[PDB]
């Protein structure tokens, strides 16, 4: 406790009542002549000190501190996600005990948790003969952490994994689990630093916090305090000279990552460690967003008349792609406008993404898949491909990623529905080159080879299917008459007709003669046919027979509605075509007068049919989200309800922060 | 006696093709989050569209428990949906008497649990399970509710 | 670690594999017959356990857990602010060691930081010759905390005290500092619990975390996780059955407060506990603000109808008053509509407020200000008076509060202007009956009669002075004559320039004869005197002589501006008048045409004087806040200033949460 | 060399009626705040007026290194309200060359800090202290600003 080292490498005096041996060293730093005033031995000691300090980020005494540009670099191969070079590395022959430690961590990372414990027990026996201190102490810590991992893994596999994967997958042999409970039966970690020899207790005291849990408590509380500081300053209009309260957060985060990744410690994959990175990067991006928009009188920009702009570098993308979940990232998506931030080093990030895709292809093209590896890798693989939207991908990288997401990715964690949401999201800031169109067409070819099942139903939680991938093809490139789809359509006959659903949903794409084939083919009798045909715009108007079908549906809905009221339970229903039909009535689409016979059933229907006799207390303000530009224009053109909707929109602009409400109110109603 | 006030709940899973019973008696977090939105679609051609109802829609659910159900879990130890039937009650504020029950039904649920909850200290169980509401391409589904208060 | 105790009062088995020694006890608690089956001694033992478990809120177990309403009752006399009763209780001869320990914390409360150390040293010596180590342990912990507090206090007093308080104040004797620095030089706290006997290390482990600071680490991290979870719940629109993530926070805050305040521990006087309570209250108040604004889609009414809003009782008021600073409350006020939040139990609120109003009077009326005590009480007394504006005060109580705030509250921490702001704030919830008028009149007269010497100038951090103090009176009352002020004026002869002008701008509260007598020798027409005369209604329409003075000011500013440009100096004056004349010329108050000669000096002169040629890029949008409704209405008339001011508004409402911008955008510009 | 980038500041204070310099130099936090507001305090007037443009206005400031003085501290050990000067350096972004000095002056200040840090674990000195830009009725005040870059 003699001095105080700030997070920037500066040093200040804390508890010194004698000579400032820091001050003498730092003046020796700049005095070449005095550096020449040492023996060769002492010169070598100073050189070792200098190299260690320059590698440790310390710079100079705070009294002489000027502009400090501290360097950052992460060198652990596990951080860069190089799963093949590490695979080659493990097979190589060990040389020294440090190599054994590094290989133990590498074995831990790749999901081969079994051999990691055995190698650790090997090194713990073989360590001391060389008289090394640190390696043993760290090897026991890694061992206990990996034991916690194994126990939680087996419990979690037994508990929910049986439902998750459908098979009670056993990654660890029973005798191994029986052993590991025996060896660490009474291991209470707190004593580990209190049992080692006194000589070890005087050299490496700094490594004490890694025993108990406090090493993720001390930094977490400091991050909480800093978060309170920046949040308080964010709502005062304040300006911070020099180091803000936020640059300390970036520095602490990067230093912690260096210490916990270079030293090959295994605490990297624990949830509590992810918790720190989450609220660190979230705070940083929030600060950038706040800086992007505010007001200044004259001197506001005169203070720090520039910014980092949070140029979000490659390490930042690696961190966010690793230590987040999709539900987490959407929270930042709502508040900040991540589109407005700039992506740097648009080439390394491609290397990361193609590495992730390649690993997915390797794992799920061969029958082998280390399930333990799947427990860790899938979250990062999801996050990276989600966040890739803002990244200006190249040709080959786009092709490979689009291939990997569509073909090899397991259906369970990304079904046919949300795969549209991801593949479409990659096209907002990019184009759709011909090769990508070939790939997406190949997907439809595979689905053509699939559409013969007897009980498959393409279960989805977004309500869109392989038709919409061709639809996305056609939105960009209109004249892409499908070819092999024509081949599958022509050969099929009426008897086996489960393919009609998919083929008619892909009526957009077929040959003209294939169109004619589908003409004599197929039928339109129930509402699904009507809506589906209108979905492609084939149906341009309604003959009275179609109106009669609509009326029949309405009568059926009435004849249950009455019973449900007698039975008094409620309902709901998901794809409520009644809301649709209400849209049809208002938009001139159907001018029939019998529709009024079904007023009072659904509030959405009532809000459309009868502006005269519709009271406004049952307005659901989420309605206005799901409306079209033209439909919104038409409702805004009405005189009857404009004022009331205006008020109910004013109130929810004033009492709430949903920006889409804001845009809707000003763009259309004003 | 001064101030706090809480409640309870009840969860009821079921795997289709039979009445397989798996359930949790409570759901403390029980974070239910409906969600509807839209970003962009449509070719904006063909003049008359004659329709538009696109609303994506999806539901999120959460449960805590340690009762995976005592027998057939061990039976399979050594994909026919996971439909759930939520149930609870509601009371009239004027009288504060238990007069109405509530049942919530979901027809097609798919479990998607983040299989990396390896935490760093021995916890009090609590293996939080999160659920997604799924629908085939047929009709209806998601939400149907039963309500008492026949008094 | 056999059983987990959730903060809801339940018990859940974690590590038990043998007999459930915890469940059977509750089994006996519920049953009535089985209690009578035990022996009389064992019946008394069960009664002894029952008296404890009901006192500490452990109600029942989980498999039977139903609807629970846990109690919160803090009974210590320091919480309630009954400072007067403490002085009565201490003046008494103890009959036991426990009483000594109690008086050794009451004295610490009242700021007598020296007399507590002696009694602590008495307790530590007399506590060894018996079998009770709890008193000894807590006494030493409190002693070390008192020593730390004394060291910090003296160090700061030497540091910033000389400028903060105006003189040098050494409340502590030199010998006492020497003795404490002698005693405590070789005491480290971390091994204190280790030093105690084995038996104490055995029974009383439940106090171990109080040895170090790790308890305030392990509470802050657990609050941080819940804050993350609650904000996540907010960003998604989710709901919560069961125990939400906020009730756990409330229960934990009350549990910590009770433990630290009823066992008579001193840590409640420190900063970290203040941080914990500050964030724990802020998160819950923000959640309460968010619940009211929920948008409702399909479930809220059936589940949570007739919203049970967060009720803010007396116990909740004490926390915010005691522990917050005045800026932190202001931070909340800009993101929470705290006016709607109901404030129940107002009767005890009035009593506590009166207590704060009387203790201040006692302290600053007696010649002896306990400067150690004044540091721990001034901030809380400030916050309580601030927060006093959200609750209904009775008349007598309001008179007591106002009398306390106006006269006796020190000039050091409340400038003349801020007193007015707080006084007006207390006029929101309460009207102005003649009693409060009496205190205001007394204050005006007192500051007037103090304003006679030739150097008793004033200051302000709003620039108010008595000018708007009179306006506060006239905004409610209409016919004040202020006999006393008339008495001052009638005897004012001549040659009291500062007295002449001081009551000049207090004109609207004068008598008819005094007004005429003061019009003589009144400040003739200086620009400061000019604007002040307009501010009192003496001047109604501008005369060409007034315009001549205005042109004189403009020319002076232009030559000063030329000098500044030559020197490259810019000004930002609290008496910057350039802004006003633009408004006066826009609305035709001044008909002179020379104003255009000064286009290009100050942006606010150009933005109004020449709307046709103005460079709207220079427009700072903070200006609109200082613009009153009639200017905001006329501003919505002219062409030259409609086409631009709208757009910038559109930009800011989208880019910030400044609801005010949204208001000027909505009610007028659209 | 990767990504931090920092800068420097400096804080000077002074006492009126003498050339006394008793205060810090080097603000670590150096957070600075400006604020303007309005209310209903003039919610009612006789009209036919002009305006007052009250706007309240305020300036908040803070510094943290301490080490005030020892000569002048000694002389003061045995209320002109002080005045503060802020000096910073500015460089042209195109050339990144030191070319201008920013001069800021606040004439009236009144330090009023929370005289209780009371922290549980001893800090490394640095008693952060705040300042309010006081003001009289006369004229000017608040701030005056000068700029170099006469290159």
């Amino acid at each position: 406790y003699d001095y105080h080292f700030e997070v920037n490498g500066t040093v200040v005096r804390h508890k010194n009542k004698g000579f400032g041996y820091m001050e003498r060293f730092f003046e020796l730093k700049e005095s070449c002549d005095e550096r020449s005033k040492l023996s060769k031995k002492q010169y070598e000691r100073f050189n070792a000190l200098f190299n260690f300090f320059e590698k440790n980020g310390v710079i100079c005494m705070a009294k002489d501190a000027g502009t400090l540009n501290t360097s950052i670099e992460i060198n652990s191969l596990a951080y860069h996600g190089k799963y093949d070079v590490m695979k080659k590395f493990i097979e190589e022959q060990s040389v020294s005990i440090e190599d054994d430690y590094k290989k133990a961590f590498f074995l831990a990372c790749l999901g081969r948790w079994e051999e990691s414990y055995d190698l650790y027990s090997n090194i713990i026996l073989n360590s001391i003969d060389e008289s090394n201190g640190c390696v043993y102490y760290l090897s026991q810590i890694n061992r206990y952490r990996i034991y916690q991992s194994i126990t939680q893994a087996v419990t979690q596999f037994n508990g929910l994994g049986l439902l998750t994967f459908g098979r009670h997958y056993k990654p660890f042999t029973d005798e191994f689990l029986a052993r590991i409970e025996r060896e660490m039966t009474n291991f209470n970690i707190d004593d580990l630093f209190n049992g080692m020899p006194f000589e070890f207790q005087k050299k490496y005291k700094i490594l004490e916090f890694l025993s108990d849990n406090q090493f993720l408590y001390d930094d977490t509380v400091k991050l909480f305090e800093l978060t309170n500081k920046v949040r308080s300053e964010m709502s005062e209009g304040s300006y911070s000279f020099g180091m803000s309260s936020d640059i300390v957060v970036l520095l602490r985060l990067y230093d912690n990552l260096r210490f916990l990744y270079e030293n090959c410690l295994w605490s990297v994959s624990f949830h509590e460690f992810h918790q720190y990175i989450r609220n660190s990067m979230s705070l940083l991006i929030e600060k950038a967003e706040y800086e992007r928009t505010r007001d200044i009188d004259e001197l506001g920009f005169s203070f720090f008349g520039k910014k980092s702009g949070f140029f979000m570098e490659y390490y930042d993308f690696v961190n966010i792609s690793r230590h987040f979940k999709i539900d987490d990232i959407k929270n930042l998506e709502r508040s900040c406008s991540i589109d407005k931030i700039r992506f740097g080093e648009q080439e390394k990030i491609e290397e990361y993404l193609v590495g992730i895709a390649e690993e997915i292809t390797k794992q799920f093209s061969a029958n082998g898949m280390n399930v333990v590896f799947y427990t860790q890798f899938i979250s990062e693989a999801k996050a990276a491909l989600y966040f890739a939207k803002y990244v200006k991908l190249s040709e080959e990288g786009l092709g490979k990623i689009v291939k990997a997401l569509l073909f090899y990715f397991p259906e369970r964690d990304l079904d046919i529905g949300k795969r549209y949401v991801w593949l479409e999201r990659l096209t907002k800031c990019n184009e759709l080159p011909k090769s990508i169109i070939s790939i997406i067409d190949d997907f439809l070819v595979l689905q053509a080879e699939k559409h013969i099942d007897q009980n498959y139903s393409e279960v989805s939680s977004n309500g869109l299917y392989s038709r919409d991938y061709g639809a996305l093809i056609k939105h960009f490139e209109k004249n892409f008459i499908s070819k092999r789809l024509s081949e599958i359509t022509l050969c099929l006959t009426q008897d086996k007709q489960k393919q009609i659903d998919f083929l008619f949903k892909l009526l957009p794409l077929l040959s003209t003669n294939a169109k004619s084939h589908l003409l004599s083919f197929k039928s339109v009798e129930n509402i699904n046919d009507l809506m589906n045909g209108i979905r492609i715009g084939l149906i341009d108007e309604f003959t009275p027979e179609h109106e009669e079908l609509i009326i029949e549906y309405l009568e059926t809905r009435k004849v249950n509605y009455i019973v449900e009221k007698e039975k008094g339970i409620q309902t709901f229903s998901s794809n409520d075509y009644m809301s649709t039909f209400g849209i049809w009535y208002f938009l001139e689409e159907i001018n029939n007068s019998k529709m009024e016979e079904f007023i009072g059933m659904d509030d959405q229907y009532d809000f459309f049919v009868d502006p005269e006799n519709f009271d406004y207390k049952k307005f659901i303000p989420s309605w206005l989200k799901n409306y079209n530009d033209k439909l919104l224009g038409k409702i805004a053109g009405n005189k009857h309800m404009k004022h009331h909707v205006i008020e109910v929109l004013k109130e929810r602009v004033k009492n709430s922060n949903d920006k889409r409400y804001l845009e809707i109110l000003m763009n259309y109603f004003i | 006696m001064k101030t706090v006030i809480q409640d309870t709940a009840d969860v009821y899973f079921k795997r289709k093709s039979d009445g397989k019973l798996v359930f949790t008696a409570e759901a403390q977090t029980a974070s239910f989050s409906q969600a509807i939105s839209e970003e962009k679609l449509r070719g904006g051609i063909g003049n008359k569209p004659l329709y538009i109802l696109k609303s994506e829609k999806e539901i999120n659910l959460t449960v805590k428990n340690a009762f995976f159900d005592l027998e057939w879990l061990a039976m399979t130890q050594g994909s026919e949906r996971y439909e759930v039937e939520y149930r609870t009650i509601a009371y009239n504020p004027d009288t504060e008497e238990v007069y109405s029950d509530i049942y919530i039904q979901f027809p097609n649920v798919s479990p998607s649990g983040e299989f990396e909850m390896s935490l760093e200290n021995g916890n009090a169980l609590a293996p939080e399970i999160k659920f997604e509401a799924l629908a085939d391409t047929d009709t209806d589904e998601m939400a149907v509710v039963i309500e008492a208060s026949r008094d």
